[PDB]
């Protein structure tokens, strides 16, 4: 973890993981975390996404995603997790057990 | 003024907001809004032409005494249009600006926002109605008729030495006892050299229809950022001062930046999502930097294009190689400038603003605004004018034209944007397929030129130019077209024509008149100047738009007409 770019934790530490919390409009549809835990209720355990969200968040990630979206493709899914098994408590009592999903682009 | 005669405006009314038009739906969506603020109902109206007007009025047969119309008025002595108008309001705001002086004097059921450095037709009136020759309007020696008309004392009075007015001279004969009509006729007429330099020489327009209305409701404490927005669609309708002039554009950016800068009501908190308090910058028209490629965009654009003619080929061998000293790759050249990498759309205008300045093209770049609603996108300052006039879908529905109207001006919300994007769409595809028709009537050498003007005929109708706005835009691209690459020096400087086939409306044969080259200020002849041979033979002619600059004929009764009107 050499924290001075490229680094393992940045992305992960909030960025992707406060992305969606985040992502707003008014008429409180404007997240992907509702199509997120209702598509978990029905065991997809996927959501879709677009990749011109981040000219509607920043100007780095995505000329950074091409070069080794290997990666970040699963930083996404690591974040993805972590930010959606807080939700998975509705106390913490009723995640059983976490589990995986895959993203879409 | 009205912040005075506003405080009138509590009663009922009707807002009419004249035909198609950016400056209309701007200029009166603000004042919907205004209306419905201080708890008043009232009328908006879609105007389809002047007898959609006198019936309009007509289906409002009422006393509705605060009527309002706008963008509008130079018709008649609209008295004698209107005539049960007894002591109504109306307001006129127009800048289609030469106008009547009856519709000016008669301070009755008008307004006169008269302010203008030109102080040239006070006694317009003071000859013409006041002054009069072998008229009736008068007394005889006879005892029957001993009553005292509407003397005058004028010629509008009698011309037989009855004229208790008119004190400059003497009674009973200059030179003759009638010479009264000879000084009558000399002023009349040797005026009438300005009087026919009103209104039967040429056209304009004036100002804006609703910057005007801005400050109106700005001293009454409103900083509606989409206020701001919205008049500025209203001007860069016609801030094109090719088209229709501006002018102020340079100390328009003191007075808008004026209004909206130095007013900061967040200087430190605005990075936040909705409505982030509008901007400015130094841009171009460009058609459509953004959401599509450049060698798309590069192409439909007149003046990008008719100074280095790529209509033939050799136009994109020197585009590719200044693309070359530019270096943007052709794949880049053939992805929306949006989806590029960064670096290069970051820099691009940074380096094209300089390095075009040596290369055949000096005017793309202007002054505008931009901004967001959220993280969407982020929308463009004409983008909306342009996804506008490809609404006006003249649809054999027979809705569509009114209901057009009606879906544009639900438009320009924030709400409404799946059509917005159709309206670009739909945009694009008409503004290529402009470009469609210059290489087969170029090189087919359709310019007919017959004599002192250039001159086009079509033979069917295209749904892009049923109606006549594409028309104008047609014949402003083959201008330029034509007249950079067939002539000498000599003749790239006489005016245009172009029919407009109608099959929908059992032919008719449009025309649209348009003017020669680079003249801003020196503007059409066409305010009457068709009218001639309609006074000459005369056949079936129509000037029924508050636009002059336009007719409506028949299928086949131009030619004639037209060999008359070859002077």
């Amino acid at each position: 973890n050499q924290q001075d770019a490229q680094i393992n934790l940045q992305a992960v530490k909030k960025k992707y993981k406060e992305f969606i919390r985040t992502f707003n409009e008014e008429n409180f549809f404007y997240k992907y975390r509702d199509t997120l835990k209702r598509n978990y209720l029905n065991g997809r355990y996927f959501l879709e996404i677009e990749m011109e969200d981040l000219v509607g968040f920043d100007e780095t990630l995505a000329d950074k995603l091409n070069k080794q979206p290997t990666e970040h493709l699963e930083i996404f899914e690591e974040a993805a997790r972590e930010v959606a098994d807080e939700i998975t408590a509705p106390r913490p009592e009723h995640e059983e057990h976490m589990h995986d999903i895959q993203i879409l682009l | 003024l009205r912040n005075d005669f506003y405080r009138q405006l509590v009663g009922k009314r009707i807002l009419i907001v004249v035909n198609y038009d950016i400056d209309a739906i701007c200029a009166s969506r603000i004042l919907q809004a205004l209306f419905k603020y201080d708890h008043m109902l009232y009328t908006v109206v879609p105007i389809m032409g002047v007898t959609g007007l006198k019936r309009a009025y007509g289906e409002h047969q009422g006393d509705v005494k605060y009527v309002v119309l706008v963008n509008c008025g130079g018709c008649v002595d609209i008295v004698e249009l209107l005539q049960p108008s007894d002591d109504v309001t109306f307001f006129i705001c127009d800048s289609h600006r030469p106008l009547d002086v009856c519709n000016i004097y008669s301070d009755r059921q008008v307004c006169i926002l008269g302010d203008a450095s030109l102080e040239e037709n006070i006694p317009a009136f003071e000859t013409i109605f006041y002054d009069s020759e072998g008229e009736d309007e008068d007394e005889d020696e006879s005892s029957d008729t001993e009553q005292q008309h509407d003397d005058s004392g004028a010629g509008e009075s009698d011309q037989e030495d009855q004229a208790p007015r008119s004190r400059k001279l003497s009674r009973l004969e200059r030179h003759e006892q009638r010479i009264l009509k000879q000084r009558a006729r000399r002023q009349w007429e040797s005026e009438r050299d300005r009087i026919m330099f009103e209104y039967t020489q040429f056209s304009y327009y004036g100002r804006s229809a609703a910057l005007m209305v801005f400050e109106l409701a700005w001293k009454l404490s409103k900083d509606n950022m989409d206020l701001l927005w919205w008049a500025i669609v209203g001007i860069t309708e016609q801030l094109l001062l090719g088209k229709i002039e501006s002018g102020a554009y340079t100390l328009e950016l003191e007075q808008i930046q004026s209004h909206v800068s130095r007013l900061t009501n967040k200087t430190n908190d605005q990075n936040t999502m909705s409505a982030s308090k509008i901007t400015f910058e130094n841009d171009l028209h460009l058609v459509l930097y953004r959401h599509w490629p450049v060698t798309e965009s590069m192409r439909y654009s007149r003046y990008s294009s008719c100074q280095l003619k790529l209509w033939t080929l050799r136009g994109e061998k020197r585009l590719h190689e200044l693309l070359l000293e530019m270096g943007l790759p052709l794949v880049h050249a053939r992805q929306t400038y949006g989806a590029m990498d960064l670096v290069l759309r970051k820099e691009f205008f940074s380096m094209v603003e300089r390095l075009a300045e040596k290369y055949d093209i000096a005017d793309i770049v202007y002054g505008t605004f931009t901004l967001s609603y959220g993280y969407r996108s982020r929308y463009a300052a004409a983008d909306y004018v342009y996804a506008l006039l490809a609404i006006m879908e003249s649809v054999k529905k027979h809705k569509t034209p009114e209901d057009c109207f009606l879906e544009a001006s639900d438009a320009l919300s924030r709400q409404h944007k799946q059509l917005l994007s159709a309206g670009i769409d739909q945009a694009k595809l008409l503004h290529a397929a402009v470009f469609r028709q210059v290489q087969s009537s170029l090189e087919a050498r359709q310019v007919h030129s017959a004599g002192s003007f250039f001159y086009y005929v079509l033979q069917e109708e295209h749904a892009f130019f049923s109606y006549p706005y594409a028309l104008g835009l047609l014949a402003r691209f083959l201008l330029r077209g034509h007249v950079a690459t067939s002539r000498a020096r000599q003749a790239s400087d006489l005016p245009l024509i172009a029919s407009c086939p109608l099959n929908a409306s059992e032919g008719m044969c449009l025309l649209v008149g348009i003017v020669p080259v680079r003249e801003d200020s020196p503007r059409n002849f066409f305010g009457k100047a068709f009218e001639q041979a309609a006074q000459k033979s005369g056949v079936a002619l129509l000037q029924d738009f508050f636009e002059p600059a336009v007719v409506q004929l028949r299928q086949s009764d131009l030619t004639r007409f037209l060999d008359s009107l070859t002077v």
